[PDB]
RNA sequence: UAAAUUAUGGUCAAUUGUUAGUAUUCAUAUUAAUUUUUUUAAAUGUUUUAUCAUUUUAUAAAGGUUUAUUUUUGAAAGAUUUUUUGUAUAAAAUUUUAGGAAUAGUUAAUAAUAAUUUAUAAUUUUGAUUAGAUUGUUUUGUUAAUGCUAUUAGAUGGGUGUGGAAAAAUAAAAAAAA
């Protein structure tokens, strides 16, 4: 009886009339998380626990659910969820291949709105018809490689400019000039010469030197003395 | 008009200018190029290349040295085995024998689930530090 | 981060130690980048490389840089700084004003030609710090020359 | 036994009639590689992976799969036995014999099954190299074999493979071709595995199609 | 809020919380928030 | 820290009485830093 | 209460069956041709000897 | 151990066993990726289809876009004659002159005994659908397979002017196999692949020079790109090259 | 950089306290870099850096470094020998996946290193211990390569030198013995075991079945050395020590929604 | 850019803590739960047969997984009989950490190829890969309520691979061929 109070229990083994016998859960039972770590010196190198971490793929708050209702489902009748997926195809290096980028939704009841998440594909496509910048759309089909599991059905948008482009022995799309960056660290453009070259090396291995000598921790205030 | 970053590029936002600009699907297709083989057949499901080859069109792109090259490399491949096997069987013996042996001499000669999945250690991780050692990461592509 | 460290923790073994990149000869894919804590665009322009200037490839900062100055000024900072220039940053130097002389107009080019000699003069007149205005310099000039039609 | 015969008339008549503008190639679909499943399953060249509720125009097979059945010892750990192994080409609708056993040597795949010369036969007749499949009357339901040069005498102990339960293996059998991809010495991790069945299998007596108890 | 969760003070819940928040969620508009 | 601590429409950026904390902490820092950085030196 | 006087009196008075709409379940053809086949084989004969 | 343990290209099932007789009767073992080779990567074409009774006789006539010896794919199908008898020698006779080279858009089989009256019709159909359209631009690349490897053609990939070729062309099926009867090889309602010869293989040379081109010789070639022809001629012809040197002459219509 | 960072007995500090508490990869990073830039190291230097390389068991490391060494012409003692035999006895090795652990031990032959280290160490004057005799046998005999003519010869010499057999080499010898299909080498061994009484084969003796005639992927294991599991070992036996075979596991030394302590539990 | 009605219909939304100049949800209430007054074991011989054997008996806690766990009718149900018809290993979305950077027997094409093929490969700042935490998308608690706060047991590598299916090494509230 879960409506009914702690001192009105008579007893505990049956609903005597109806409604819903459920476990009660004790979720306030105040879990402790106890520091294992010093402060600078956390086993990650990029994320750091230092609390306790909420566990749960949609139990988690805020809550965070699928959009069925989008532009791919308002357009097709999906025999499967996410059969057919519209997207532009952004990447041909790979044979018969083309990488699509088709966004999905997500719903957040607590705010009550909805955010469009972009997600990469593999589509299969014969005699080489998907040139960058191709509004394509994509079904699902039988597994064809590892990450092979979609392939075109029709190109909706035909990327003119790109085919022309190839036809005159160019690039589809000239490559972007920002990429990942390498490091956390800046990278410094080299421009010494030959004579200064094992300068600039020496330079470069005293910092590296530094940083390292950095693991030892703060400098004492009084110099050591023997 | 040369794309921003790569970061972005990667996920299908530049061309997304076009999208929002309300110039996503304007192009008068059927004069750049014929639609009748551009498209998909629903009630067989088969793909706009089938619709092209079962009407006899090609829509290939014009292609650099390297993707026509790997098509002749891998066209070429029966005409050389064909021959190959005829001319020096000892050699194509040798290798058959050691294939042969080599389904023997593996891991899961049965094709159950676990060595149907396709991506093994993005399928089974929980074993893949503990276990297997074999790989390094638990995930490789984009899935 | 497996070269260096296991799991991380200890200071100074995190992040990568700095990178150091020729843009000539590339050793990376897309070096100038765009993240919240790894903006490298700024430190690849005009400035930094006051620091190294005693040590450095004029005609490769001349390739490759941002917001660069004139050459004329670009000479007066290298004579203020005193740093020797050598055949190949002289020729570098006058390679440099001979793209802007290919830039301007055939028949505008006169002014730019007239400031080319002027820091010809300049150059000669130097002194200190000691400038080797050599054959490779002279043959740059000549070839300015022959773009201006001055013959 | 019905659909051959029935499937030739309709095939003859189609032939014979004259009144026939020709179908229609973009209304005749053919089959897709794309399906749901994750098996590639090949099917007849009239079949479709789609539901095609109309039954098409027959035509004329030119890759007929002929199927043809090599004799196999493999190795039981109980010992060896002698079983049938099926080894298909895809011959065009007039190749003669001497290209099909180009084609089945060259499409075997396999070490033991072409280590000599032989002579593609049919219920127990052999084929002659020099006509086509015409003369023969040769369908893809027609069973084809093979006999090799030294399968007359395989009842004699000498030409049956020596298993090491009953005989013995010397240092120059073990450097042999079977004989070294088997072996005699059990690994550690016991690379070569192979099929195992008890020695009272099939009871008392072996495999036979007809009942002796 | 349990105080368990992120730090002892309120506003590292809240923080923690805004970097979910549907109108900043990461696109090509609002990109490297953290 | 905070040091516009200032209650909600304050009409100036901070208080003084607030600011002389900060700038001891500030003055206290940096002296001690600079006294090492010397001794170092 | 759950009693049946809190349920609208309008729950009595519709006819069978017409609560439920219209569907459009559609399917891959390959689905299509399975599901298809097996009916066909069910319709001419659904077990051994008890069809 | 170099990848996955059974490779998604391997898993192939046959269908054209019985059900049972695979898992204990016998095993199939065949290399099923030969038959399952995409059209796009053999090379083959999917030619209109001929009912048997137009498939046994042989073929009188056909039509051709006629175009001067001066054109880029003359001189470009040139070089490639030039690389491959540079490459291997034995394939000259499979390969055409340069000079027998037209833009096919039918082939029809006109009786002898009556072709006086239906050439006229024919050339006036002709003239009368092609009053209107004006000369047509064809960019040729690729190379494609007919009749089993049999004939080898230079591709026609759509572009601007195809949508005005293809439809020309079911327009002249429509006036010439519709109204009238003439025998052609495909269905009236069908429409034609255009199509340049550059190799084929004759039933009389077929003895010798094998049972299909292969592959290798046009590998390298596949996706060459043979440039932009404009076409602004048609001509009626007939099989017979031979005495003038030149394309036989029997309608003209200058589009 | 700073003059107390830059004085050299600092960089000898630092450099013993990251060789005490850190990983091989450290130490051997920041010696190289001090190495490059001044800091000119020493024999003190070197053996310092050989303690890590030898903790972690690596052989690409040591021959570096005893090139290294070898170009600035520092004369090394017994401890650099010792530590360069003990490393190529504790390096990796092992079967997991039909896949081994380290493919580079071929190309290295670690073998060789380590029976011409204790060769020198002998004949230059230094003291021989049976760990460096035993670490050298290990790398003679492992489940990679067979080595078992000069593992036979480097056993006589330790018998004739009274020297102890160790539990872990005299089980890769007899391993390797099995597997290269000498059983009269392998009963030779368990005789030795048995009378000499090492804890593995205290019990296991046989009798003499060879008494009328004279002379004359398989293994599925993994080894690495001790300190890849020395955090394991030291809680396991903190936490159950009169119950050796437990299984120490999860929330036995750490509440729910706490670290464990140790990153990286059984690898 | 018109009003309503042939009149409450279609079935209950409702907030309670005696403070302490003001700013800001933060001491003490109520409900739910833990805590004292001693409530509260998980059983030891499964069975039949043609006898040194064979036949029937398939997911308990062990190992820490956030782009992740997915498959059969070949046994059985199962029937005059023979015979027959079909599958299926694949997906999509939701995925934690105060101070956030690189990851890797690796992607695609080819094939029952390649420890040694071909290619401008693949993952990731739209937050990846390692590390820490936690058995994943019908369970509770509180409130008038978009919230906040809980939940469980069980899929941790192969290596003669039996079986329809490995889930196969103590652990019942499973009657298992009279
Ligand atoms: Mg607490
Ligand atoms: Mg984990």
């Amino acid at each position: 009886p879960w409506w009914n109070f702690q001192t009105e229990h008579r007893q505990r083994c049956v609903l005597m009339y109806g409604g819903a016998r459920t476990k009660n859960t004790h979720n306030a039972n105040h879990r402790v998380f106890i520091k294992k770590y010093k402060r600078n010196a956390f086993p990650n190198r990029t994320r750091h626990h230092w609390a306790v971490s909420m566990t749960g793929v949609l139990s988690q708050r805020p809550r965070r659910m699928p959009w069925p209702y989008d532009l791919t489902s308002l357009i097709f009748n999906q025999p499967r969820q996410g059969s057919d997926k519209i997207g532009y195809v952004v990447g041909t290096s790979m044979l018969k291949t083309a990488v699509v980028a088709t966004n999905h939704m997500v719903y957040y009841p607590k705010f009550n709105q909805r955010v469009s998440r972009t997600k990469r594909f593999f589509a299969h496509d014969e005699d080489l018809a998907c040139v960058e910048g191709d509004l394509v759309h994509i079904k699902q089909c039988r597994k064809i490689s590892k990450y092979k599991h979609y392939y075109v059905f029709s190109i909706l948008e035909p990327n003119v400019e790109g085919r022309e482009r190839l036809k005159l022995g160019l690039k589809a799309v000239p490559p972007p000039l920002f990429g990942y960056p390498v490091s956390r660290r800046i990278v410094k453009l080299n421009l010494t010469s030959t004579e200064g070259t094992q300068e600039k090396l020496a330079a470069a291995i005293q910092e590296h030197v530094q940083d390292a000598y950095r693991f030892s921790g703060p400098t004492p205030d009084q110099p050591r003395n023997r | 008009l040369q794309p921003p970053n790569l970061v972005t590029y990667r996920q299908g936002s530049y061309w997304k200018y076009d999208w929002n600009a309300g110039l996503a699907i304007s192009t008068n297709l059927a004069d750049v190029m014929d639609p009748r083989g551009l498209n998909g057949c629903v009630e067989t499901g088969r793909s706009r290349s089938e619709v092209a080859r079962d009407l006899g069109l090609s829509y290939t792109r014009p292609l650099h040295e390297n993707e026509k090259k790997q098509l002749s490399h891998q066209a070429v491949y029966y005409e050389r085995l064909a021959k190959f096997k005829m001319e020096q069987p000892e050699a194509a013996r040798a290798m058959e024998r050691e294939r042969f042996v080599r389904k023997f001499s593996g891991m899961f000669v049965k094709m159950d689930i676990r060595s149907g999945a396709p991506d093994f250690p993005s399928t089974y991780r929980r074993l893949l530090g503990t276990k297997v050692v074999r790989w390094a990461s638990k995930r490789h592509g984009p899935n | 981060n497996a070269a260096m460290g296991l799991y991380g923790g200890e200071p100074g073994f995190e992040k990568a130690h700095r990178v150091w990149v020729d843009p000539d000869r590339p050793h990376i894919k897309h070096i100038y980048n765009q993240t919240a804590l790894a903006r490298n665009l700024r430190y690849a322009r005009y400035g930094y490389f006051k620091r190294d200037m005693h040590l450095l490839d004029v005609d490769k900062l001349v390739r490759h840089a941002r917001l660069l100055p004139t050459p004329g000024r670009l000479l007066t900072d290298f004579l203020y700084q005193r740093v020797p220039l050598p055949d190949k940053s002289c020729a570098a130097l006058i390679r440099y004003q001979r793209q802007q002389i290919e830039m301007l107009e055939v028949w505008g080019r006169h002014a730019s030609f007239q400031c080319a000699v002027e820091m010809f003069e300049r150059m000669i007149v130097t002194n200190i710090p000691p400038v080797e205005v050599g054959v490779e310099t002279h043959g740059e000039m000549v070839l300015c020359a022959a773009a201006c039609g001055k013959w | 036994g019905h659909y051959q015969q029935e499937a030739f008339e309709a095939r003859k008549r189609f032939e014979e009639s004259t009144t026939y503008p020709g179908p229609i190639r973009a209304a005749t679909p053919g089959d897709t590689r794309f399906y749901s499943g994750s098996l590639e399953s090949i099917l007849h060249d009239t079949d479709r992976h789609y539901w095609r509720a109309v039954t098409d125009d027959p035509r004329v097979q030119h890759l007929i799969p002929l199927r043809i059945r090599f004799k196999i010892f493999t190795w039981v750990t109980s010992g060896w036995e002698q079983r049938m192994q099926v080894v298909q080409i895809m011959a065009p609708k007039d190749s003669t014999i001497a290209q099909v056993k180009d084609l089945v040597i060259v499409e075997n795949q396999s070490p033991y099954l072409c280590v000599s010369s032989f002579h593609l036969a049919i219920d127990g007749k052999e084929l002659d190299p020099q006509k086509t499949l015409g003369e023969y009357g040769i369908t893809e339901q027609s069973q084809i074999d093979a006999i090799e040069q030294n399968d007359h005498l395989l009842h004699r102990d000498d030409e049956r493979p020596r298993d090491w339960t009953v005989d013995e293996i010397t240092a120059e059998d073990v450097k042999r071709s079977p004989y070294k991809e088997m072996e005699m010495q059990p690994l550690q991790n016991l690379a070569p595995r192979y099929e195992a069945r008890p020695k009272g299998y099939f009871g008392r007596t072996y495999y036979s199609g007809m009942k002796q108890s | 809020i349990a105080h368990w969760y992120c730090g002892h003070k309120f506003r590292h819940r809240f923080m923690r919380d805004k970097r979910f928040h549907p109108s900043l969620q990461a696109s090509h508009d609002a990109r490297n928030r953290f | 820290g905070q040091v516009t601590f200032g209650p909600r429409n304050y009409p100036y950026p901070s208080s003084r009485w607030l600011a002389r904390r900060f700038q001891m902490k500030k003055h206290r820092i940096i002296k001690r830093f600079r006294f090492r950085r010397y001794k170092l030196a | 209460f759950r009693g049946a006087d809190t349920y609208s009196v309008k729950y009595c008075e519709q006819g069978r069956y017409e609560y439920q709409r219209y569907l459009m379940i559609n399917r891959f053809p390959s689905e299509y041709k399975k599901h298809f086949l097996s009916f066909l084989s069910n319709i001419r004969m659904s077990s051994g000897s008890a069809t | 151990e170099r990848g996955l343990y059974f490779p998604i290209n391997h898993r192939i099932v046959d269908h054209r066993i019985a059900p049972g007789v695979t898992v204990e009767e016998t095993d199939v073992q065949s290399r099923y990726r030969r038959e399952l080779r995409t059209n796009f990567a053999t090379g083959e074409t999917r030619q209109t289809i001929a009912p048997p009774w137009s498939a046994r006789e042989r073929p009188t006539h056909f039509f051709s876009l006629r175009l001067p010896s001066r054109n880029s794919v003359t001189l470009r199908v040139k070089e490639m004659h030039n690389h491959l008898l540079f490459s291997h020698q034995q394939c000259a006779p499979m390969l055409v002159s340069p000079t027998k080279l037209h833009i096919t858009l039918g082939v029809m089989t006109i009786p002898e005994n009556s072709r006086e009256e239906l050439v006229k019709n024919i050339q006036q159909s002709m003239s009368e659908t092609f009053a209107c359209v004006q000369p047509l631009q064809l960019r040729f690349r690729g190379l494609g397979t007919f009749d089993f490897g049999r004939v080898l053609f230079i591709r026609v990939v759509p572009e601007a002017d195809f949508g005005r070729l293809e439809r020309a062309v079911c327009d002249i099926r429509r006036r010439v196999g519709g109204v009238l009867g003439v025998d052609l090889k495909g269905n009236p309602h069908d429409s034609y692949v255009p199509h340049v010869t550059v190799a084929k293989i004759r039933p009389n040379q077929r003895q010798q020079l094998g049972d299909t081109i292969p592959q290798s010789l046009w590998a390298d070639y596949q996706h060459h790109d043979f440039g932009d022809v404009t076409l602004s001629t048609v001509d009626l012809c007939r099989m017979k090259g031979s005495p003038d040197g030149y394309y036989h002459t029997e309608g003209a219509v200058h589009l | 950089t700073d003059p107390v960072r830059r004085d050299p007995t600092e960089f000898l500090r630092v450099l013993r306290r990251m060789s005490r508490t850190t990983s091989w990869q450290k130490t051997m990073l920041f010696a190289s870099k001090g190495r490059m830039v001044g800091y000119r190291l020493t024999r003190e230097h070197y053996n310092t850096v050989l303690f890590s390389q030898s903790l972690w068991g690596r052989a690409l490391e040591i021959v570096r470094v005893v090139r290294a060494m070898q170009e600035d012409k520092v004369q090394p003692n017994g401890a650099t020998y010792y530590y360069i035999v003990n490393g190529m006895g504790n390096a990796d090795h092992g079967w997991n996946y039909d896949f081994r652990i380290n493919r580079r031990l071929e190309k290295i032959q670690h073998w060789r290193v380590a029976l011409e280290a204790l060769e020198a160490c002998e004949a230059n004057g230094f003291d021989s211990t049976d760990t460096m005799h035993n670490s050298a046998l290990i790398t003679l005999v492992i489940p990679g390569f067979n080595r078992w003519q000069q593992a036979s010869l480097l056993l006589q010499r330790m018998l004739r030198e009274d020297r102890r057999m160790h539990p872990t080499m005299v089980k890769f010898y007899h391993d390797c013995l099995v597997r290269n299909n000498r059983p009269r080498e392998a009963s030779s061994l368990m005789r030795l075991a048995a009378e000499r009484g090492v804890h593995g084969y205290e019990d296991k003796w046989e009798a003499d079945v060879y008494k009328g005639r004279p002379l004359d992927t398989e293994i599925n294991s993994v080894f690495r050395p001790r300190v890849y599991r020395q955090l394991w070992y030291k809680w396991q036996h903190i936490a159950n020590r009169y119950r050796p075979t437990a299984a120490l596991k999860r929330r036995q030394l750490a509440p729910r929604d706490s670290p464990t302590g140790i990153p990286g539990f059984y690898r």
